[PDB]
């Protein structure tokens, strides 16, 4: 009666015995009813090995779902997992690595699910950051990495659906990538005049582009770079030729250990099975096998698939969109600090963006800050006819168009660490209008 | 040295003819000792075993490219999917000879897929040209709610937006449904008469039956469809006078095999002239890194230009699909498909056969009414 | 003949008569550009016309093709006063047509 959930591991330093005595009799008293985990690891991630191990696993123990983890480097593993899930109708969840990168189209019979975000949500968060710092001018730089058209479509949709009328400058493309001639792309990189640049490329292409930009002088103050998770690569080891102040948006997994992620995925599967048991008297049917040909999908499989889309674990929203990815997750805007470490900068709650820096630190060389002489710090006080202070709209979290944002200090409460949420407010009035003019 | 070419085929006759084609191809590219070898595998009943056979047999021979034509299954079976995934893990280019599915044009999912037959979604281009030849501006697009229907709709809408125009009404039905009466009743009230269809054979038969029942196939209408809708049992229920499309040498797998073999041979010979060339891996077990020259090989294959071929000149667009492919425009005159013109590349040429429209007389019907009553 | 000051005066009269009151001054390090810029500024300051002189671009760099492109892109006017040698004029006009 225990839900047979199989956890399969990639090649991220393959070891599972050290993490085997932590789930057999665990994560069952937390909330799920009864689980039985089967752990098998693959030290090689080629398609033959993946198919062989998954098919041998599905040939015994009557598995209910599969939890997959990859490194980060490989990207065809997601498509292979989608193929297996469609051919066997077994629910598969992708936890981390390159397999967690979202495939926008999936096979109709596939139950493959990814704990990741589409490019549209990442672009939404990045444009929220741009609105927060009023960076209405930006330029889009893309490579010929597959999906660049999708990235441009998402950028266009976000810009049109917003209310700020963003100024989109000339769109640039990197042709050769790894085999860059350093002449044509150099000429294009020297032909830019934007203070904010949004880049689409893979990890290797990101390194090449950033090195060429460093040659072209697009690093340091006066230039900000925003990239999605594709260029991020491994968060624990930021490589050389990555400009300080690089901005990205990742889900709440970048500082979570492998055991936490695996137990989270098993919890999602168990919660879905528990909901199915609550509605349907019997447990969901296990997957049959790799062999034979399960052409169509039984309503038993479909009910299970629809019963694990809406799963809440430890107060975290793990709702899955019909495209098999998280629809309303809690995002985190991370940035590369002067110590060459990916540092948490902002949060994305239900619909609001919470930043940590009111002024973006523009490190010029290595660690040295700048002052941005054209920037002023203004101290005010609340007087009813002159400076009126109110709270921002809770639904949106932003300020009214006729107001401006304004925070407040406090006595004691040592704020050097900047691990302190804003008491963010909006100011309007006679003095504020004078200041705007 | 020896360069291996892999093939996934249906019957051993095509295996032997592929061997003959590669043997002929290697005899016309210089007297230097450059040899092309051929490895061929039949299709497997199930996709997972098919992928395992691809990994054990084809990739273990260090094949520079893999050709997957089609199995004996009727149509629309997504059979080159396991081959595409397995050979795209290593970025080995895969040449498709028969499949016209619109999914394989997505390079984010299928990373190393080229094909010598254009996808079904490209048929919309032909329709656009027809809308210029007979001067039709108000059309009703009627597509299945699938990847194919949405792809055809997207391409047609892009072409119309290029012309600063729009479809009068876009209707979608779920595949396999039998209750399309509501949608056809909705389209009945529309002013446009030119109806453009994009659906599978059974769905085409269903919509044809519904239209015949709803008197939507009378005089004044125009029915523009594709290749799928005038094939199989959908031909039995098609209203007389329906304009359809066909692909010249679309099912001729021999000519496509020969043309693809020539293309692959020329691309390989051009590739060997460069430096930093790495042998493809025996990626059965022990290999996970991609083939380093795979992306460059695909770039050479796509950028390659040709002027000779059994199916004609081959040119691959930026998505890896065949471009400049001729079409044959067929008319259902007295329960028999009669060709009434050719789509040459980017133009439509009509022959001396009179077009018979789904009503009576051969006069060209303008595809819209006035709708004097207003709501 | 006419000194550079008189040519500048005639140029300013041309701009005034056609109501081109918004303009940019683009000069090189070619000799005499200091006096040209000084006279243009002096005429603009002691005038009731309401001249809009913006983006005084002293190109200086000998067509390094790195700063010149951005320097020319910094101009958003409709009338450009160009002071440079004939060959420098050819180079700058070719770059402008490129931009
Ligand atoms: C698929 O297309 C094929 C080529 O487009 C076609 O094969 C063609 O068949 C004819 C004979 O039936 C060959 O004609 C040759 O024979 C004459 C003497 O009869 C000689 O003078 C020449 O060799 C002449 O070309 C074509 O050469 C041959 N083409 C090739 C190379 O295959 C198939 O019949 C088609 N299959 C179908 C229609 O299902
Ligand atoms: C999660 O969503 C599923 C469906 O999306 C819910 O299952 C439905 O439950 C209602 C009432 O319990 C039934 O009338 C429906 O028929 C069910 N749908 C299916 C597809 O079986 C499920 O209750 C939701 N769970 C939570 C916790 O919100
Ligand atoms: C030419 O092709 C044949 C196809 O059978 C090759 O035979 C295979 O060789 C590969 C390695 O290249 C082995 O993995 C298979 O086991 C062989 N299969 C059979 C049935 O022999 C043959 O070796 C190739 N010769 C060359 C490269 O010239
Ligand atoms: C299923 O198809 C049948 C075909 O008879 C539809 O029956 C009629 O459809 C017309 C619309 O053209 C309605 O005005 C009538 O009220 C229907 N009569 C019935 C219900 O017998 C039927 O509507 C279709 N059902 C759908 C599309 O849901
Ligand atoms: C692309 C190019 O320049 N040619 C490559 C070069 O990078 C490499 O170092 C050398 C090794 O054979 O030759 C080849
Ligand atoms: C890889 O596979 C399993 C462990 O996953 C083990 O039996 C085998 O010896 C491993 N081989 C290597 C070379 O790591
Ligand atoms: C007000 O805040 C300042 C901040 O340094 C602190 O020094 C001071 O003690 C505070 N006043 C009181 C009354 O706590
Ligand atoms: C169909 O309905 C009747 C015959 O069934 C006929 O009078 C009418 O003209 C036809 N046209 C339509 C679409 O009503
Ligand atoms: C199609 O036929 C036309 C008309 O002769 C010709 O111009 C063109 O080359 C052909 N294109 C092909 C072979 O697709
Ligand atoms: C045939 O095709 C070519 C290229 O597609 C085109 O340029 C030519 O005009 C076409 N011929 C006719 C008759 O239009």
């Amino acid at each position: 009666q225990a839900v047979t959930v199989a956890v399969v591991f990639g090649s991220s330093g393959p070891l599972q015995t050290q993490a085997r005595t932590r789930l057999t009799s665990q994560n069952f008293l937390d909330l799920p009813l009864e689980i039985q985990p089967l752990t098998v690891g693959v030290n090689n991630t080629n398609p033959s090995s993946i198919l062989t191990q998954i098919c041998g696993l599905l040939g015994a123990a009557r598995v209910h779902g599969i939890v997959f983890e990859d490194n980060v480097d490989t990207e065809a593993v997601a498509q292979l997992l989608d193929f297996v899930s469609s051919q066997t109708h077994v629910p598969i969840l992708s936890i981390s690595g390159g397999s967690a990168v979202v495939l926008t189209p999936k096979e109709p019979g596939s139950a493959f699910l990814q704990l990741g975000v589409s490019l549209e949500q990442q672009l939404q968060v990045l444009f929220k950051v741009l609105e927060e710092y009023d960076w209405s001018a930006f330029a889009v730089i893309t490579s010929l990495h597959p999906g660049h058209a999708l990235f441009l479509e998402g950028v266009r949709a976000v810009a049109d659906a917003s209310y700020l009328s963003w100024r989109l400058l000339d769109v640039l493309t990197l042709e050769l990538g790894p085999g860059g001639p350093r002449a044509r792309t150099q000429r294009l990189l020297r032909q830019v005049d934007a203070p904010v640049l949004v880049a689409y490329c893979s990890r290797e292409e990101a390194e090449v582009l950033f090195a060429e930009a460093a040659q072209a002088g697009l690093v340091g103050p006066g230039h900000v770079w925003l990239v999605p998770n594709l260029a991020l690569g491994s968060t624990d080891a930021p490589p050389a030729a990555f400009p300080v102040g690089l901005i990205s948006v990742v889900t709440e997994s970048w500082r979570l250990s492998l055991r936490q992620k695996v137990r989270d995925g098993v919890a999602i599967l168990a919660l879905g099975a528990h909901s199915y048991r609550r509605q349907y008297g019997t447990l969901p049917a296990p997957a049959g096998d790799c062999r034979s040909h399960p052409g169509p999908v039984s309503p038993a499989r479909e009910a299970f698939y629809r019963h694990l889309l809406n799963v809440t674990w430890e107060g975290r929203d793990f709702s899955f969109s019909p495209g098999g990815y998280l629809v309303r997750p809690t995002m985190v805007v991370i940035a590369l600090n002067r110590h060459r470490l990916w540092e948490m900068v902002g949060r994305w709650d239900h619909g609001v963006l919470y930043m940590k820096y009111p002024v973006w630190p523009r490190y010029s060389t290595s660690l040295q800050p700048v002052v941005d002489s054209r920037h002023l710090t203004v101290a005010t006080l609340e007087e009813r006819p002159f400076v009126i202070v109110e709270s921002p709209d809770p639904g949106t979290g932003g300020c009214v168009p006729n107001t401006v944002p304004c925070r407040r200090q406090s006595n004691h409460t040592f704020s050097s660490g900047d691990l302190t949420p804003y008491t963010k407010l909006c100011c309007k009035g006679f003095c504020i209008d004078i200041l705007k003019k | 040295k020896i360069v291996n070419i892999g093939a996934v085929l249906s019957t051993r006759k095509h295996e032997q003819m592929f061997r003959e084609a590669v043997n002929q191809a290697n005899k016309r590219h210089g007297s230097w000792k450059i040899q092309l070898n051929a490895t061929s595998v039949t299709h497997k009943p199930n996709a997972i075993q098919m992928a395992l056979s691809v990994c054990e047999d084809l990739i273990s021979s260090q094949v520079y490219a893999i050709l997957v034509s089609h199995p004996p299954t009727p149509n629309d079976h997504f059979t080159p999917t396991p081959v595409s995934y397995t050979a795209g893990f290593y970025r080995i280019p895969v040449l498709g000879l028969t499949t016209r599915m619109s999914i394989y044009s997505d390079k984010s999912i299928h990373l190393s897929f080229l094909r010598t037959v254009p996808p079904y979604s490209h048929q919309s281009s032909v329709w656009f040209e027809m809308m210029r030849v007979y001067n039709w501006n108000h059309i009703i697009l009627l597509v299945s709610d699938d990847h194919e229907g949405r792809a055809a709709q997207k391409r047609l809408e892009t072409l119309l937006e290029e012309r600063e125009s729009k479809a009068e009404k876009v209707l979608q039905f779920d595949p396999g449904t039998k209750n399309v009466t509501a949608l056809l009743m909705e389209a009945r009230e529309l002013e446009a008469r030119v109806i453009i269809l994009s659906a599978s054979e059974d769905d085409a038969a269903t919509v044809y039956r519904a239209a015949a029942m709803l008197n939507m196939t009378g005089s004044g209408y125009v029915w523009l469809v594709g290749e799928r809708e005038i094939s199989g049992n959908a031909l039995r229920y098609a209203p007389d006078g329906i304009i359809g499309l066909q692909l010249i040498n679309g099912k001729n797998e021999s000519a496509h095999i020969s043309d693809a073999v020539g293309v692959v041979a020329q691309a390989v010979h051009e590739l060997l002239e460069k430096e930093n060339i790495t042998d493809p891996p025996r990626g059965c077990v022990g290999n996970t890194n991609i083939w380093k020259t795979g992306p460059l090989f695909k770039r050479v294959l796509m950028s390659s230009k040709y002027a000779d071929g059994v199916t004609g000149r081959v040119e691959f667009n930026e998505d890896g699909d065949r471009k400049f492919a001729n079409y044959s425009i067929m008319n259902l005159q007295n329960r028999k498909l009669v060709q009434v013109g050719i789509y040459n590349g980017t133009h439509v040429i009509p022959n001396d056969r009179k077009i018979i429209w789904p009503g009576g007389e051969t006069e060209k019907p303008r595809g819209y009414q006035m709708s004097t009553r207003l709501k | 003949g006419a000194s550079i000051q008189q040519q500048a005066t005639v140029m300013l009269k041309i701009m005034q008569d056609y109501d081109w009151h918004v303009f940019s001054l683009v000069t090189t390090i070619f000799p005499g550009y200091r006096d040209f810029i000084s006279f243009i500024k002096t005429t603009v300051d002691n005038s009731f016309v309401g001249w809009d002189m913006q983006n005084v671009i002293t190109l200086d760099t000998s067509f390094e093709d790195a700063k010149t492109q951005v320097q020319l892109k910094k101009i958003h006017s409709s009338v450009i006063l160009l002071y440079c040698s004939k060959d420098e004029a050819v180079l700058i006009l070719s770059e402008a047509r490129s931009l």
